[PDB]
């Protein structure tokens, strides 16, 4: 009735064949007691790297070890616990006199790859989901704190960009905008999973259009559209000029982290936002350097 | 059709150069029909 | 029973003497996509066994200077076999890999290459040396297909990254002394079920000389590397002509 | 299994015992072809040394897989991959692996 | 219930407001190949949906003096598609067709086309035309792919045989009055359970003009004919690299 | 855990769906009763031929008829009725003077196209299975019987065709070799369906090699050789001029027939073998003509 | 070296699909290939000759 | 546990640490005679111990450019040991025969040798090399006894027949990169229950270079082949007084 090779054919199975399981690691795994062994055909020290699994080796094989229970917590190791601390992603500023920003108002694309400690942190894995809590500092350059209202307004990919102070985009009908005084605690909010992407992706390996791909065009490489979450705009609240100089500092804290794929950490100074870049000429050693191998 | 997959490799104070035998049969499901003569060989002069 | 091996998908079947166990990336083996993982509507082509097969796809000769190697996947195979038919035709492409990297010399030839998969594998320039030029590599080296490309700054992995950190990734190495090929199959791994076989690239495959390759004079100095590949469980969507990219 | 003389090139009766085996050396390049032959064994060529050659000569039909052993005679020391392929009917002798 | 019709394969669909039911050739609808029918020992491909489906191979400009068409089949679709790959890259081809010819015109228009399936359509010549010369018709009138052939001498269908007793055949006509396209589902028919897409031919599809076209002045004099075309229940076996011819 | 398009997918289905049944036909189909019918909505006469359908219109339906209990066989038009008929389908010369064949022996290709009245018959379907019975009739051109020893011998495909009245290949160790005086009856031997393929094929609309198909070569065009079943080789057994001039007629029977697809029976005079080739300036139609469509 | 022939199976070099061979072997038996009878001698009765 | 061995018969303890098993011809052990097969009704001798144990009977020196040898049978044992005389002092001889042929090297040498058993290995003449002279072998070439006798002929084993099939027969190779030695077990082969050990030979062993004997110069350039034998299941009858032929 059926061919047979269409009977078994696996083709079709969804579910991962799996391997390996997580088990419950509260604490660090504590040691057991260890004798001598004076014996052949048994030797945990011996391993093989070409496999490309890490030595199993136990400290109890190595050397007579007493017993020792270790209660040391492993939960400031979670990702959450990593990455749920608030950091500086972002910096506007909105001067009075200048060729930056005048007018009063500006736009910033959401973009958290701008600040190196961050970056790096995040730029230890492949992927991640998270949600995030957004806190903007304001005030003025001298860290002063002065009676100036704003509204900050996020404004997804598509929606109209404001073009100017009085832009009619400021109305904000249907965008979430926030309106602070720079003498209210900054404010902060909560944002969640925004993306059509499972997960935001630091590092997209191919292109997003389709083309030539010609040397112009190599601007695009690396440039993942599931990472533009659009931009977040600010301005004074009114109809003349600030009166003030400002400046409003973006600090991102993830929380409800799930990350996959760990890559290695950074090892040059970041030059460019996404875009890996290092300086050619300034390739500098992961660390120090001595003079010997057989001197400190 | 034979290639080489890498390359035929030795130490210092060994032939360059080996050989392979090839080694041919039939499978299991193998079977033959309709018997004939065999065209390969005729002789010659009538058997002395 | 372990130095020893048999790989066969479709037609091919691959063979060794001198392995050092498989790695399966990530300890996931290839999966075809749950009907609550996809979205694309269409019912997709899973030609099975004309494409999910091994195709040596190149050679490379090790010398006691080379620097090192890498492929980016998804469109290593385009252009070849049946596979690359099926990828050019089809929008969405989903599968997984048996890459099989092999390497042979002598008991007296001496080396050890270090073969990772590197998932988003993105590339960089050096930036103009100076540092202050917003270079960015070109199509050419992005995504060089078989060939594959040679490293220039090994150490960073060309992205500034340290590669004496490349081994968190599913690898396996090449030690003459110990073994002569290496096998590591791997997962789809994307933030999405199906992407274009074209314009992404899933991941790279990194083949690194570690411990430089040497040898007295005499023995023959001609140690190649070559590359041999199997997609696994191959899906695709979105039939429309065939597009090179 | 009977020797497969897939180099059925000499013929000066002082080296026709060479035509059982094939020669592989230290190569240079890359994907050097070696030898190359038809898988039809009832046809004439190197299947005619073989005794399913012989007794197919006595049929006229057959059915069936074929199986080529090769066996490596070189040094202990000499280490090697091949890549041997059977190429079905239509496909015309592979220019390149 | 029954001049309607939409039929659907892959990813395309075709409607029909003016059809005359469809034929199943010889009475039966396309199969695999039984497990005790085949020979072939290598596991086969079945792409499904990115070869079963249809393609709108070509149109032709009936006119008053149209002789009549012909198609040869297996071939066909090579070149073109997914299917035209795996034709090309496996040497054994197995499948059945979905064959829809369709015509149309104004209730003021008048014709009827003869749309006939004649397996192993082999094609004669007129030998020279005294008949003493042994002449042979060409590679690209025996395997003309799309575009077709033109008949030259229609009423023995350019091999000999009576096109009056053609109905024998699976056929379906094309009358203006009365429809306006014509579906023939044919079944794989041959000898042997694969055989090669490339040097032969299962069937011919012919298109010929019993009852000649005709209008009045004035009525859109362009009336042409499309065929469009499904394969169904596509397998193939014996993989090796891409074949032309 | 499968992914249920694959479970539903009808893909391997290896038995075909039918449609049609093959019923008890011994004797043709008798009429029964019928009486006046007027009535609307019920056309039987009517038809559209356009579906590719023969009308299935009634007798009774179309006049009021008697019954009839029709027991005429249909016996004699079955296959093997039809073609178990002995029949011409080779002819060979072995004269003492001639260009044809001298030496004392000959070549027959193995091909019943040969002869007009066998080939029609059978041309009459695309594919045919069976075994035969070959009759060898063989005497002198004037008809005369002679005291004269023969050999016929089969020679499959593959196997040494004799080259002169001496060959060796008449040792005949595993041909199957007949030898017979033309004084006994004519020979007569029983042969199966060999072939590779499961039916012979009289139209093989393909080439049978894979190469350029250039012009030199469309003499291959509908050569299948799962129908080239070898040559029927015979000499006057010696080592001397036969001393009579001989001609053997080969008659074949088909039996235990299979035949499928029905094809358009012949239509012009046949040129060559294997070769549907016709006469483009002697092109005649299928029968009679007349003079007006309006008298006979 | 053994000396024995490869016991290698079609299944374990490729993938393979299901296949019911029902192809005879009865004409490979002894009897079936020399049970052919053959020329094997030749005897000359003339009347003028040595 | 394969690819070391120990045989012991007699007095004798053959030892091996690069074997590759053991052939049985024709998969049979040697036995006695069946009470029913047998004719002559004299009771036989069954030496045992004294005649059923190994001699190391000969050595060649395998050099590059060896065209092979051979030794016919139940002869090469007589004038030698107990086995020899009961051969000379009756008519009657039956046994099988455990053939340890050796051979080793370095695994810096290589070479294949062709370690065979042809049952009656009747030999031929060039026939005066234009083929018209009925010339035939002579008692020192037919029957040589230890020392064996060279092939001038190989290709066709000196009678006409393609070595090429010449593994047809219980045969083994010694191929130096792989193994050391040969083992080939054989059982009574005759149309009678007995037969003279002196006129006739039940089969002939053959060793045979297919491919060559080479090493690079310095390494030990005397490669020796030798081949020790034990018959088994001897028996005797029809004593008379010693024959020597
Ligand atoms: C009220 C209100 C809230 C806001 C700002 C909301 C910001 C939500 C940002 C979510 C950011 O997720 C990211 C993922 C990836 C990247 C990235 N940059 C380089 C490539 O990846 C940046 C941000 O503004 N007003
Ligand atoms: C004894 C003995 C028996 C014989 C003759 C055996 C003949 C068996 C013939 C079977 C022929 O089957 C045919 C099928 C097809 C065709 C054909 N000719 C043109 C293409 O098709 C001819 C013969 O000779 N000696």
């Amino acid at each position: 009735d059926r061919v047979a090779d269409v009977i078994e054919s696996s083709i079709g199975d969804s579910v991962s064949r799996a391997l390996t399981q997580a088990l419950p690691a509260p604490t660090g795994q504590n040691t057991q007691v260890s004798s001598h062994r004076l014996d052949t055909g048994e030797v945990p020290a011996l391993q093989a790297a070409e496999i490309g699994a890490s030595s199993n080796t136990s400290d109890e094989s190595m050397i007579e070890t007493r017993c020792v229970l270790n209660s040391h917590s492993t939960a400031e190791t979670t990702l959450d616990s990593f990455f749920s601390r608030a950091g500086l992603v972002g910096e506007i500023d909105l001067p009075l006199e200048g060729t930056t920003n005048p007018n009063g108002y500006a736009n910033w694309d959401i973009d958290i790859t701008g600040y190196a400690q961050m970056r790096r942190k995040v730029e230890l894995f492949t992927y991640m989901r998270f949600d995030a809590e957004f806190t903007f500092v304001a005030c003025t350059p001298t860290g002063q704190v002065v009676p100036q209202l704003l509204q900050y307004m996020f404004v997804p990919p598509g929606a109209p960009k404001p073009e100017s102070r009085e832009s009619l985009a400021w109305q904000t009908a249907t965008n979430p905008s926030v309106f602070v005084k720079l003498t209210d605690p900054p404010a902060q909010v909560s944002v969640p999973f925004m993306s059509p992407a499972s997960a935001y992706q630091w590092f997209y390996d191919g292109y997003p259009t389709f083309g030539e791909h010609k040397q112009e065009k190599d601007l695009e490489y690396g440039a993942c559209p599931n990472n533009m979450m659009g931009t977040f705009s600010v301005r004074n609240v009114g109809s003349s000029k600030s009166k003030y100089p400002l400046v409003v500092r973006i600090y991102m804290r993830m929380k409800h982290v799930r990350a996959w794929i760990p890559r290695p950490m950074r090892n040059q100074n970041y030059l460019f936002k996404a875009n890996p870049n290092y300086a050619g000429n300034s390739i500098k050693p992961t660390g120090t350097s001595r003079t010997a191998i057989t001197t400190l | 059709s034979i290639w080489y997959q890498t390359n035929y490799v030795v130490p210092i104070g060994a032939p360059n150069t080996a050989y392979i035998i090839a080694l041919a049969a039939a499978q299991k499901n193998f079977t033959m029909k309709l018997c004939k003569d065999t065209s390969h060989i005729l002789q010659t002069a009538s058997i002395q | 029973s372990d130095r020893v091996a048999q790989l066969t998908i479709g037609n091919s079947t691959i063979t060794t003497q001198e392995a050092a166990n498989i790695i399966v990336g990530y300890g996931e083996w290839p999966s075809y996509c749950s009907d609550d993982d996809a979205t694309a509507v269409d019912k997709p082509t899973r030609p099975d066994v004309s494409v999910n097969r091994f195709y040596t796809l190149d050679t490379k000769l090790w010398e006691k200077s080379s620097k090192g190697w890498y492929w980016k996947f998804p469109d290593v195979l385009t252009e070849t076999g049946v596979f690359g038919q099926n990828a050019q035709f089809h929008y969405l492409y989903r599968s997984g890999f048996c890459i099989h990297v092999q390497c042979n010399a002598s008991k007296f030839h001496q080396g050890a290459l270090l073969v990772a998969i590197l998932p988003e594998y993105v590339i960089g320039t050096v930036a103009g040396g100076t540092g202050t030029e917003d270079s960015h590599p070109p199509y050419k080296q992005t995504q060089p297909g078989a060939d594959g490309f040679e490293l220039q700054h090994p150490y960073v992995l060309d992205a500034g990254i340290p590669i004496s950190q490349l081994t968190v990734c599913p690898h396996q190495w090449i030690n003459l002394r110990t073994n002569n090929c290496a096998t590591i199959i791997v997962p789809y791994m994307n933030t999405l079920p199906f992407d274009s076989a074209l314009n992404h690239c899933n991941f790279g495959l990194l083949v690194v000389p570690i411990s430089p390759l040497d040898f007295d004079q005499g023995a023959t100095p001609v140690i190649p590397i070559t590359i041999t590949l199997a997609p696994m469980c191959s899906e695709f969507a979105g039939l429309r002509q065939a597009v090179t990219q | 299994e009977t020797i497969l003389e897939v180099n059925n090139v000499p013929t000066n009766a002082t080296s026709l015992m060479e035509r059982l085996r094939f020669p592989v050396s230290a190569q240079a390049g890359k994907g050097e072809l070696c030898a190359v032959f038809r898988a039809d064994p009832g046809r004439d060529g190197p299947w005619q040394s073989t005794m399913l050659g012989q007794l197919c000569g006595y049929y006229t039909q057959w059915s069936g897989s074929l199986e080529v052993t090769f066996m490596f005679t070189g040094s202990f020391m000499a280490t090697g991959k091949m890549l041997i392929a059977y190429t079905p009917p239509g496909g015309p002798l592979p220019k390149d692996r």
